[PDB]
């Protein structure tokens, strides 16, 4: 969870 | 425990795998080896299976499959591609001819998505970090990936990525002109063009020849100075540049815009021609640009990497038992 670590919100999804 | 094996036939010739792998599709093949996905019953997972028919044709063959075989073992970084599994049907030494390599496939490959989507800067800055994320931790164990392209990233539905596929737009100058001794800030030059594609969705130096493609990137860098040529050692190199048009280096700033001004700048940085004063992996982590994902602690380099075997010169069958040895002294990653 990289993000997660940074403590930055999720980004818009990407698919697929 | 030897595991077991099955056959079944595909792409088409008699593919030979344990059971975990089940459910194979041929997802196309080439001048490398040919690959099939795969459900991984083992991790529940979607994988990549690589069959090397010919790893040891010659020398040439045998200590290239050794070299990547060894590195392989060795990569594990969150944003690089790690060894999940290696196997041969082969039973010992004196049969052992075909090797496969197992790897798990993240979502999609990054010059697949491009198309689907035009990505925002808050996509290309996550996905800038992570290449030189797990791109420094390539350089710190003596390792020039040299093939950096966007079929070469996996991508997956939260934008995480790995560097996959170790080693013809995004490759620098100084190797196709065989200038000189090619540095790690070869690997910087792609991730410079792969930073622009991503902002413009456009490819930044579409060539169709050799000189095509040396063209388009004077025209935006400029030639080379009067300290870059003194540079240059072979005299082919040195006035292959002369009676050619001298094109003044550009301001990016005008090139892309709509770009975030720091990423501008670091793109500057990247597609400087000179590889002396290319910037780093290390340098470019501690970028403005990246401000918010930054953290020194959290940027981990590889462990010593051994390469002495690169100066030994040995028979096809002393590199075809060095593989085999490290085929068998694989340990599968945990989780």
């Amino acid at each position: 969870g990289l993000l997660e670590r940074r403590g930055v919100s999720e980004l818009p999804p990407l698919y697929i | 425990e030897r595991p077991t094996f099955y056959r079944q036939e595909l792409n088409k010739t008699i593919w030979e795998v344990p059971e975990r792998y089940q459910n194979l599709s041929p997802v196309g093949s080439g001048a490398y080896g040919s690959v099939c996905a795969a459900f991984d019953t083992k991790t529940g997972l979607r994988v990549a299976v690589k069959k090397l028919s010919r790893p040891f044709q010659s020398i040439i063959h045998a200590k290239r499959t050794y070299r990547e075989l060894r590195l392989l073992k060795h990569m594990k970084h969150e944003n690089v591609i790690g060894l999940l599994d290696v196997f041969t049907p082969a039973r010992s030494l004196e049969e052992f001819n075909d090797v496969y390599l197992v790897t798990h496939l993240m979502g999609a490959d990054l010059n697949n998505i491009v198309k689907c989507q035009k990505l925002t800067d808050d996509h290309v800055q996550f996905l800038i970090y992570q290449i030189l994320r797990g791109l420094k931790y390539i350089h710190s164990a003596d390792i020039i990936h040299r093939d950096l392209k966007p079929s070469n990233l996996a991508v997956n539905e939260d934008c995480e990525l790995k560097i996959l596929d170790f080693g013809r737009w995004y490759r620098a100058p100084e190797i196709m002109l065989n200038w000189m001794h090619y540095n790690q800030t070869v690997d910087i030059w792609s991730v410079g063009c792969i930073m622009a594609e991503l902002l413009t969705g456009r490819t930044l130096f579409p060539g169709t020849d050799h000189i095509d493609q040396l063209k388009l990137i004077l025209r935006l860098v400029g030639t080379p100075g009067a300290e870059l040529l003194k540079k240059i050692s072979s005299e082919s190199a040195r006035n292959y540049i002369q009676s050619l048009t001298q094109m003044p280096k550009m301001n990016f700033a005008n090139v892309f815009i709509g770009a975030n001004p720091l990423a501008v700048d670091l793109l500057e940085k990247m597609l400087v021609l000179d590889s002396d004063k290319r910037i780093t992996a290390a340098q470019a982590l501690a970028h403005a640009y990246f401000a918010q994902y930054h953290d020194p602690d959290d940027e981990p380099v590889a462990d010593p990497y051994d390469q002495s075997f690169e100066s030994r010169d040995l028979l096809i069958d002393e590199w075809k038992s060095l593989t085999y040895d490290e085929v068998i002294s694989f340990v599968p990653p945990p989780l």
